[PDB]
């Protein structure tokens, strides 16, 4: 039928709307209906709809013709209230409709483009993918010659936006065809006598194809910078400029090869830098930069000591873009080899740091980002202390984004190189500068507290002084007024609980202990997180006997946290229960234990696999901590008792039991369980036995026999469901114990497999080929072929049909080692049959 | 969210009219590529015969063209 | 009916919902999580990138392939991204 | 008795190369070797001043390696390595000499493991300026992988293109050098769609190879098969010729008989014939095949150097006028044996990986075109099927730099103290053909020692008297030297009756010369008898020394496969030699005349061969067992007790109900142990008192068996020919007078190699008992088994570990590939466990205290196993 109608698809589809005879209408009007009715089986169909009507519009490309087919195409695609892959259907239906139109394209390929070329200036990214697809599959249908002939006359159009579009254009054409297939046209634009917006437009055109095709211009940037380089020195200064951002274009595109292709270049620029002002100043200076970092260690030297002068000049240019200009300029030169550490110390820092690092810059996000990476890497190169000292005093600053960009770059160096580089002064300067940060907070400043925790950690032992006033403002902080304050103490706690332990400080560690411990009953979720979180560091640190709080006071306060909704306080109270039960279960009675218990059997089915990570651990340390019996009695009561919806989490829980304490501890009252005549005791002991081999996996290679003859029971059960789930344990079986030596086990087993191959119930069947796949595994494709032969060529089509299923599953998985099971087949009149190659012994 | 269509696709499984001449044929292509895949087999037969590993590689594959002869009709 | 994708897989890295976070796509197992799951590039395409294989909703973990699957190589199977064969493009 | 459980060391790795490609792996001007072993990827250095190949690298791949090459992109100056395998994946490594070690840069995923029919793995092309890699399988199915760099000039890799099509088979597949344009794989195929639907079979006649050229469009991002021409002589495989602004840019197709130029569009085919021996003694229905290619550019020329079946190497440069070729030059450059593969290094050295044996390095003194030696030419003229000749003669243009040792193949090996060294030598038969020797190899890596011999060796047994040993060489399309010395005679005969009364004093004197030229077999090859022609002798040789005591050679078309030396005892303390030969023996579709059993009487103090007689047997006598004062005959299926008649062997017992075919008999008590060809071990009880010889148990898997060694006397430990080991078990007090017993298989192992060679030996006086095993590809290995327990689980947690800290470099699964054919049992793999020394230090450090341990007690726990060896 017709596919469903949207309102907005009403003004592109209203005449498959109207039931028209179809034999009355003109050849051009059912043209126009067939392609209607398959663009609207494309955009609202079905897959298989789609996939049809795709196929159908491809081959009857030809016969639509371009005309109507872009004439109904062209709206649908700019249409306001088309979605994305909407837009990305009919993309590709561009794409196939033009890969078999070809040359049949021409006479439209100009109004194309006009309707399509807006998508390559839209905000969306895959808009202008596509828009560049769309073009660059025009390009290939049509030939060089068309696309040339369509998009030359707006070469020299004096609108600048217009040319802009058509050198996007022709990047794009340059990127489908190849280079060399605009290389003289761009040879013959770039240099024309006619107007310089020519020239212009043709420059462009390269740095676009530098900008859209990256490294693969490397072959060619050659021709490229011989094609442009006359423009550096052209009567017009915005083709002097455009020549110097394509010539940084190609440098950034060629990145980190290609510096010889540039070498006509190095003195023009090296000289337009002695002349120009403004923005072709800082186009050349751009390019210069870009450059540099190609260069070998000497002339890389010579030249930033050649282009210097004018950069530390330009340090002081009111204009906003030649700043930054001039910053990456200064990172990439300091960052390559040859520029020596002593220079940039002597001749650049100063002037660096006396105009650039003024709280103004870092009121702007851009200059802010870019000055922050700018000083890193210079401290990557000419030492850690000797940036932070030029600004550490600033961390004490009132201006708080002034103190926050401070604080940032400091971190930044700090974890990248450490406090090796730091003497005694700078270190107290840091402490100092830090407290003050973290004091006269506004915000709540993330940066501050990466930066708290970095500058700690990086000091390491020799933060051992200064471990008093930090954990005063700590404290002090922790009874705010306000939760995240408290929240973000906990956290720099957390952080440093490492450090500070390595520096021996366990009394004011006991107190953080006990504080953190009485703001347990903190209403806000993501503050009683943090708060955990820092108990179980202090914790960590610590240990259990010396804990103050003592455990046996701390756990029982964390039972009824459990039941917290929030998934960060139910992570973090779980793994501080999980450390106590793991290394401190001493201080804890076994009663108290089962609580936790059966607190934490709920959480084995959140959704948040961490949570049920936690869960999973916890479990199984406090299984470790008070043996099997009675938590696995209370699991089997469980068992009985319920349905489904928690059983799975007794079934879960009964595995981690069994994984802990070993299985010989389970599977006996497990097994014993299953003798009671209700079936569906024996389904859950079915269950918890398939889950168990499952998670237990290699663990299992010591219990196929114990449970083997409650299989065979199973597995010949007048329960389908029985037969099923006995497949799926001895599915989970073989798969675990795959490679430890149960082969003869698991091939008993498969004798009661197998009969069940012949089961109707799709369920049962399934898990039938689920437990055979298995078995395949563990005992070797071989056995299963050797099962296989017998049906393979049986007279009843039910059984081959069954065994050719087997034989499919066997083949697909064990392709290579069925060679050397096949059996001997002998030749007959007609065919050879024998592998004589096999038969050969030297 | 299953089916057995892309087994049907995958070269060398059967179904219930499968027929023998088939089943070898797909037998003996797996062998000949095995012994071109594992170079200790390979070596082995030509070993036996004294032929380059070339010459034996050559004639196995001109022996994957038809390598059980010509089918039958019925 | 849903089914799969099964084309051939590529270099982007399927993601899974806050719902089956942790789950493995081909058996529905939470156990062992092992090989990381690579999708075709049709289906991370634009929008499509980074949502769930199975919802097309946000992603918010990559997805795995159990144990048991790469034990059996069913990681080798292709593209395990979940097509809805009655749905449309912008359906539910 | 509880199951044995083993731990697999490689003591020797194997020395064959199946791929050895150059390039500037370092990132210097140095060029090293990238060269696969088959389970193995080792990195050499050739130096350029001594010219001596030192191996800088060895990895265990765990996997089997199927295709190797190396690719730049433009403005590297390090060439990466890519591989394809058995694991379903395609990996990119790159070597880093600051560490001396292969880091995977790329592992992409796209298939199912094992060496696969329709998977790609086998065959591996790359665009010559490495923007794109094709990874092809032989059947249907091939994939494209786009390979670029990012900001940090970091290897990136695309998501894989298909470039598929049903009914398609791939003989070889090359990237061609289209310059800069869309990279284009032109490949070697096939149809058979028409052939499997034409019951008359004329379809498959005259299917013909096709030339297709693949073009990946970058732009539009996908493959097409964009054009396929049929040839009329199918060929083997191509070569890229260069391209761009260095070359034509087409492809050089070898065939049987002929080397052609092919390039699509406008350009015609270039054929020329490859140039034959003059007075080639091989047979004349035999055509002529490459074997392989080298291909050398320089600034001005660019050649290849192609080898024929014969190890004569071949020039072949290519003549242009506008950008069309117009012909194929060739030239005679030096023969050297036959190579899987062959390296020309731009410092003026050859690098020859032999096909089997020992590999070369030579020196290039002369590029061979300032000699009078007669060059050829597709432009020169031929009528009918005149194709062209020149004689080979020894090395001009090359001479020998480097011999590297290698043991491929081993087809038989023994442990024995035969020098009364106390420590036990290693007595191997390795080689093939005319390069065939007995090597001694004693511990100390192994020391060797090599002594040559004719024809391929099968078996050798040692005289517990003498102590010397008797060898049976036999070879396939081979001649005695009787009929070679006749067919030479006779071709001399025929060159005078031919020809003209001008001048019979020269061709007279012209074949006399032809008779007293004998170039050796060792350099320049057997001739080639034909199919069902074979030739075979008997070698008694001392151990220590490497003289032939005496040599015995046998008839034209017999074939020695069974040797014995024994006594008897209705006959004094005589020594006999017993050899089972067949008699026309075809491989190809099996058939055979019939056998003989040769008695000879070992005299001298085990020095010559006193021929007593020789037995008529209805089948090949393809193992021979001295069985208290008789022996046991296995003629195909039957097995026999044999007793010595004086005039022939007397046939005193049989049995006639094995499968198929005796290829190995052993014995303990009254038990023999017969492997078949293809159904494992079957064991048969002979009753003395009924004279009887009956089977009572056998095994429940097939089993290719290539040898085996009796554990006890109810184990036994065989290896197959898919490279792997087992031992079976007969169940506790296996009665020898019921029907049917099951032998039970308590361990199963992939070695990678196929073994054949297994022994239970102590290498070292003092040590405790190992299994010690030899591969096909050069390979000695070990078997220990496990004292305690407590060691059995450390190793055990060991390889577990490293299984998923460490896993194999070409992306195979481990336990998957120990898994081949059969689930492993019982093993451990020791080469994976001492990889740990291989690892990072953290990585070390916390799977040591996933032990316990420190790395130290780690790795000094590996290596006590290691020098204890059992
Ligand atoms: C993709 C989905 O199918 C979508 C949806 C809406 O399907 C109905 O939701 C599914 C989520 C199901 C959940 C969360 C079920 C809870 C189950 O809980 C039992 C107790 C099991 N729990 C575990 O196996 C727990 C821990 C395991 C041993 O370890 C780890 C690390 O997971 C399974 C379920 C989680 C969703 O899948
Ligand atoms: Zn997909
Ligand atoms: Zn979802
Ligand atoms: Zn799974």
């Amino acid at each position: 039928n017709l596919p469903f109608l949207k309102p907005d698809d009403i003004q592109y589809f209203d005449k498959l709307l109207v039931d028209v005879d179809e034999s009355t209408l003109s050849p051009e009007e059912q043209k126009e209906r067939k392609i209607m009715k398959l663009l609207l089986k494309i955009k609202n169909g079905t897959p298989p709809m789609r996939k049809a009507a795709l196929r159908q519009i491809t081959d009857k490309a030809r016969e639509f013709g371009a005309g109507p087919l872009f004439n109904q195409i062209l709206p649908l695609l700019m249409s306001p209230t088309l979605e994305d892959q909407e837009r990305h259907l009919l993309v590709k239906v561009i794409d196939r409709i033009l890969y078999k139109l070809d040359d049949l394209v021409r006479p439209y390929v100009h109004k194309i483009l006009v309707v399509i070329e807006p998508l390559l200036i839209d905000e969306d990214y895959y808009a202008r993918v596509e828009g560049r697809e769309i073009i660059s599959n025009l390009a290939k249908a049509a030939g060089l010659a068309t696309m040339i002939s369509t998009m030359r006359p707006d070469i020299d159009n004096m609108d600048e936006y217009v040319r802009n579009t058509t050198a996007r254009a022709f990047a794009v054409v340059a990127s489908a065809l190849g280079i060399p297939s605009l290389l003289p046209f761009l040879k013959a634009v770039c240099k024309s006598k006619k107007s310089w917006q020519a020239r212009h437009t043709g420059i462009k055109i390269v740095q676009q194809i530098a900008i859209l095709m990256g490294c693969a211009i490397l072959p060619h940037l050659r021709s490229l910078v011989e094609i442009i380089e006359h423009g550096l020195v052209d009567e017009q200064q915005k083709v002097r400029t455009i020549s110097a951002l394509a010539i940084a274009a190609l440098a950034e595109a060629a990145t980190p090869y290609g510096i010889e292709s540039f070498d006509s270049v190095l003195k023009p620029l090296w000289k337009g830098i002695r002349q120009h002002r403004g923005k072709g100043l800082a186009a050349f200076l751009k390019a210069i930069g870009y450059l540099i970092p190609l260069m070998d260690a000497e002339y890389a030297n010579y030249y930033t000591r050649e282009v210097m002068l004018i950069l530390i000049r330009e340090f002081q240019s009111p204009d906003e873009e030649m700043k930054k200009i001039v910053l990456k300029v200064v990172k990439q030169c300091c960052g390559t080899d040859g520029v020596e550490a002593n220079y940039i110390k002597t001749e650049i820092l100063p002037p660096f740091f006396k105009h650039f690092w003024q709280h103004r810059m870092a009121l702007d996000r851009r200059n802010y980002r870019q000055l922050v990476d700018t000083t890193v890497e210079l401290a990557n190169k000419v030492g850690a202390a000797e940036i932070i000292s030029r600004i550490v005093d600033d961390l004490k600053d009132e201006a708080e984004q002034y103190r926050k960009m401070v604080m940032e770059t400091i971190e930044k160096i700090m974890g990248n190189l450490g406090a090796a580089d730091i003497d005694h002064k700078l270190e107290e300067q840091l402490i100092d500068g830090i407290l003050y940060a973290f004091q006269e907070q506004t915000t709540e400043d993330s940066v501050m507290l990466n930066g708290f925790g970095t500058v700690v950690n990086a000091l390491g032992k020799r933060v051992k002084p200064y471990l008093p006033q930090i954990c005063g403002t700590v404290l002090w902080r922790l009874n705010n007024k306000s939760a995240k304050v408290r929240q973000q103490a906990a956290d720099l706690i957390s952080r440093t609980a490492v450090v500070m332990k390595t520096c021996q400080e366990e009394k004011l560690m006991g107190h953080l202990g006990v504080v953190l411990y009485e703001y347990l009953g903190e209403e806000y979720p993501e503050v009683l997180g943090s708060i955990l979180g820092a108990l179980k560091a202090i914790v960590n640190v610590i240990g259990m006997h010396k804990m103050t709080p003592p455990i046996k006071d701390l756990l029982p306060r964390l039972t009824p946290i459990l039941k917290n909704r929030h998934e960060k306080v139910q992570e973090n109270c779980i793994d501080l229960v999980g450390r106590i039960a793991d290394r401190g279960a001493e201080y804890v009675s076994a009663r108290e234990w089962m609580r936790i218990c059966f607190e934490l059997l709920e959480l084995l089915k959140a959704h948040k696999k961490a949570i049920r990570r936690a869960t999973v651990n916890t479990f199984g340390y406090i299984a470790k901590a008070i043996g099997p019996h009675d938590v696995l009695a209370t699991l089997l009561n469980n068992l009985k008792v319920q349905e489904r919806q928690n059983r799975v989490c007794t079934t879960v829980a009964i595995a981690i039991v069994a994984e802990t304490c070993s299985p010989f501890t389970v599977l006996p009252a497990l097994m014993n369980e299953y003798r009671v005549p209700e079936l569906n005791v024996q389904n859950g002991v079915l269950k918890s036995l398939s889950f168990l081999f499952e998670y237990i996996g290699e663990m299992g290679k010591d219990y196929i026999y114990a449970v083997t003859p409650l299989l065979e029971d199973a597995l010949m059960d007048r329960d389908l469901v029985h037969r099923q789930t006995a497949s799926a344990v001895v599915q989970h079986m073989s798969l675990g114990v795959y490679g430890f030596g149960c082969e003869d086990s698991l091939n008993h087993l498969l004798n009661y497999v197998w009969p069940n191959v012949f089961e109707t119930s799709p369920h049962v069947i399934q898990a039938v080929m689920g437990a055979l796949e298995g078995l395949r595994v563990a005992i070797g494709p071989c056995r299963m072929l050797q099962y296989c032969l017998q049906g393979l060529f049986h007279p009843a089509r039910k059984v081959r049909d069954v065994y050719w299923k087997i034989y499919n599953s066997i083949y697909i998985g064990s392709q290579d080692a069925l060679i050397a099971h096949y059996p001997r087949i002998y030749n007959d009149d007609k065919n050879t049959y024998i592998r004589y190659e096999l038969d050969y012994i030297l | 969210s299953q089916l057995e269509h892309l087994q049907s696709k995958y070269i060398g499984t059967g179904h219930a009219d499968t027929t023998k001449w088939e089943w070898l044929v797909n037998q003996h292509r797996d062998s000949y590529c095995s012994y071109m895949g594992h170079f200790d087999l390979l070596n082995y037969f030509a070993i036996a015969e004294n032929e380059s590993k070339a010459r034996v590689r050559f004639n196995l594959m001109e022996k994957m063209l038809q390598p059980c002869g010509p089918p039958a009709d019925k | 009916d849903l089914i799969f994708c099964r084309k051939q897989a590529g270099v982007a890295i399927g993601r899974l919902c806050e719902k089956c976070d942790g789950k493995c796509v081909i058996c529905d197992s939470y156990v062992r999580p092992c090989t990381l799951v690579r999708i075709c590039d049709e289906c991370n395409y634009g929008s499509y990138q980074g949502r769930c294989v199975i919802c097309g909703g946000p992603g918010v973990s990559d997805a795995y392939y159990c144990k048991e699957c790469t034990i059996q190589e069913k990681d080798r199977d292709g593209c395990p991204k979940i097509v809805n064969l009655g749905s449309s493009k912008t359906d539910l | 008795r509880r199951h044995m459980f083993l731990y697999n060391l490689t003591l020797q790795r194997a020395t064959g190369i199946s791929f050895a490609i150059h390039g500037n792996f370092s990132g210097t001007k140095q060029q090293e070797i990238v060269v696969s072993r088959g389970k193995i990827l080792e990195l050499l250095r050739p130096d350029p001043n001594t010219g001596k190949v030192h191996t800088l690298l060895t990895v265990e791949v765990f996997g089997v390696i199927r295709s190797l090459m190396a690719f730049r992109l433009t403005g590297g100056t390090k060439d990466y390595i890519v591989v394809g395998s058995d694991s379903g994946r395609i990996v990119i490594l790159e070597y880093q000499p600051s560490k001396n070690m292969f880091e995977k840069i790329h592992q992409e995923t796209f298939g199912k493991s094992g060496c696969r029919r329709i998977v790609p793995g086998q065959f591996l092309a790359v665009d010559p300026k490495g923007r794109a890699v094709m990874i092809s399988a032989i059947e249907k199915q091939k994939l494209v992988y786009i390979l670029n760099r990012d900001a940090a000039a970091r290897l990136t890799i695309s998501s894989p293109l298909e470039a598929h099509k049903a009914n398609t088979l791939v003989y070889h597949v090359v990237g061609v050098d289209v310059g800069f344009e869309n990279p284009m794989f032109a490949c070697l195929e096939m149809d058979y769609e028409e052939a499997d639907n034409d019951p008359t079979g004329e379809a498959a006649a005259n299917t013909q190879q096709t030339l297709t050229f693949y073009e990946l469009d970058l732009g539009l991002n996908h493959v097409v098969r964009k054009y396929s021409e049929p040839l009329e002589e199918h060929g083997n495989f191509l070569i890229t010729v260069p391209g761009g602004s260095d070359g034509p840019s087409g492809v050089l197709i070898c065939s049987e008989n002929y080397i052609t130029y092919k390039n699509f569009g406008d350009q015609p085919d270039i054929r020329c014939p490859i140039p034959r021996r003059r007075n080639d003694l091989d047979d004349p229905e035999r055509g002529m095949i490459f074997v392989c290619s080298a291909t050398h550019k320089t600034k001005s020329m660019f050649f290849f150097l192609a080898q024929t079946e014969q190890g004569d190497i071949f020039k072949i440069t290519l003549e242009t006028d506008e950008d069309m070729v117009t012909e194929i030059r060739l030239k005679y450059f030096d023969t050297v044996p036959v190579a899987a593969a062959m390296c020309v290094l731009k410092t003026g050295f050859l690098f020859v990986a032999s096909e089997f044996g020992n590999h070369y390095l030579y020196q290039i003194a002369h590029l061979g075109d300032d000699d009078e030696e007669p060059e050829f030419s597709s432009a020169m003229p031929l009528e009918e099927g005149d194709t062209f000749f020149f004689q080979p003669r020894p090395l001009k243009n090359l001479v020998l730099v480097d011999e590297l040792d290698s043991l491929s193949p081993i087809l038989f090996c023994q442990i024995a103290d035969l020098a009364n060294e106390d420590t036990p030598q290693l007595y191997v038969a390795c080689g093939r053909g005319p390069r065939s020797s007995l090597r001694v190899l004693r511990h100390g890596v192994f020391n060797q020692v090599a002594f040559p011999l004719q024809y391929t060796p099968r078996k050798f047994v040692i005289h517990p008297e003498s102590n010397n040993l008797i060898i049976i060489e036999t070879d396939h399309n081979a001649y005695t030297e009787a009929t070679k010395a006749q067919r030479k005679q006779q071709m001399a005969e025929e060159m005078v009756e031919a020809a003209g009364e001008d001048e019979r004093e020269l061709a007279a004197e012209m074949a006399a010369a032809f008779l007293n030229e004998n170039l050796p077999e060792s350099i320049f090859g057997a001739p080639k008898a034909g199919n069902g022609q074979w030739a075979s002798v008997i070698r008694v040789m001392n151990p220590i020394q490497g003289n032939t005591l005496d040599l015995v050679q046998l008839e034209q078309n017999e074939a020695a496969f069974s040797v014995a030396v024994c006594r008897f005892s209705n006959t004094g303390e005589d020594w006999y030699v017993l050899v089972g030969v067949a008699k026309d023996l075809i491989l190809n579709p099996r058939s055979v005349a019939g056998g003989f059993v040769y008695t000879y009487k070992l005299v001298n103090n085990g020095e010559k061969l006193e021929f007593l007689h020789k037995t008529p047997v209805e089948e090949v006598p393809a193992a021979i067992a001295p069985f208290q004062g008789r022996v046991l005959i296995g003629v195909g299926k039957l097995l026999r007790v044999y007793d010595l008649g004086k005039k022939k062997l007397l046939r005193k017992c049989e049995n006639k109900h094995i499968a198929n075919y005796i290829s190995g008999i052993q014995t303990i008590g009254h038990r023999v142990i017969v492997s078949d060809v293809q159904e494992s071990f079957i064991w048969v009880r002979y009753k003395r008192n009924e004279n009887q010889l009956i089977i009572f148990a056998d095994d429940t898997y097939p089993r290719w068996v290539t040898t085996a060694s009796l554990l006890d006397y109810d184990t036994v430990a065989g290896a197959d020919k898919f490279g792997n080991i087992c031992v079976v078990r007969l169940p506790p007090n296996t009665n020898d007078e019921v029907d049917s017993q099951k032998a039970e298989v308590i361990m199963n192992y992939h070695v990678g190699e196929t073994v054949l060679s297994l022994q239970k030996t102590t290498l070292i006086p003092g040590g405790s008992e190992s299994l010690v095993y030899t591969t096909l590809s050069g390979g000695i290995g070990i078997l220990v088994p496990f004292t305690s327990h407590e060691d059995h689980d450390f190793f055990q947690h060991v390889e577990m570990h490293l299984r998923s800290e460490h896993p194999p470099l070409c992306g195979r699964d481990h336990l998957s590939f120990r898994s081949y054919y059969f689930p492993v049992k019982n093993v451990i793999d020791g080469d994976l466990c001492e990889q740990f020394n291989s690892m990072e230090p953290n990585k070390q450090k916390n799977v040591s205290e996933e032990l316990d341990r420190t790395p130290p007690e780690v790795s000094k726990k590996l290596e006590d196993i290691r020098t204890r060896y059992a």
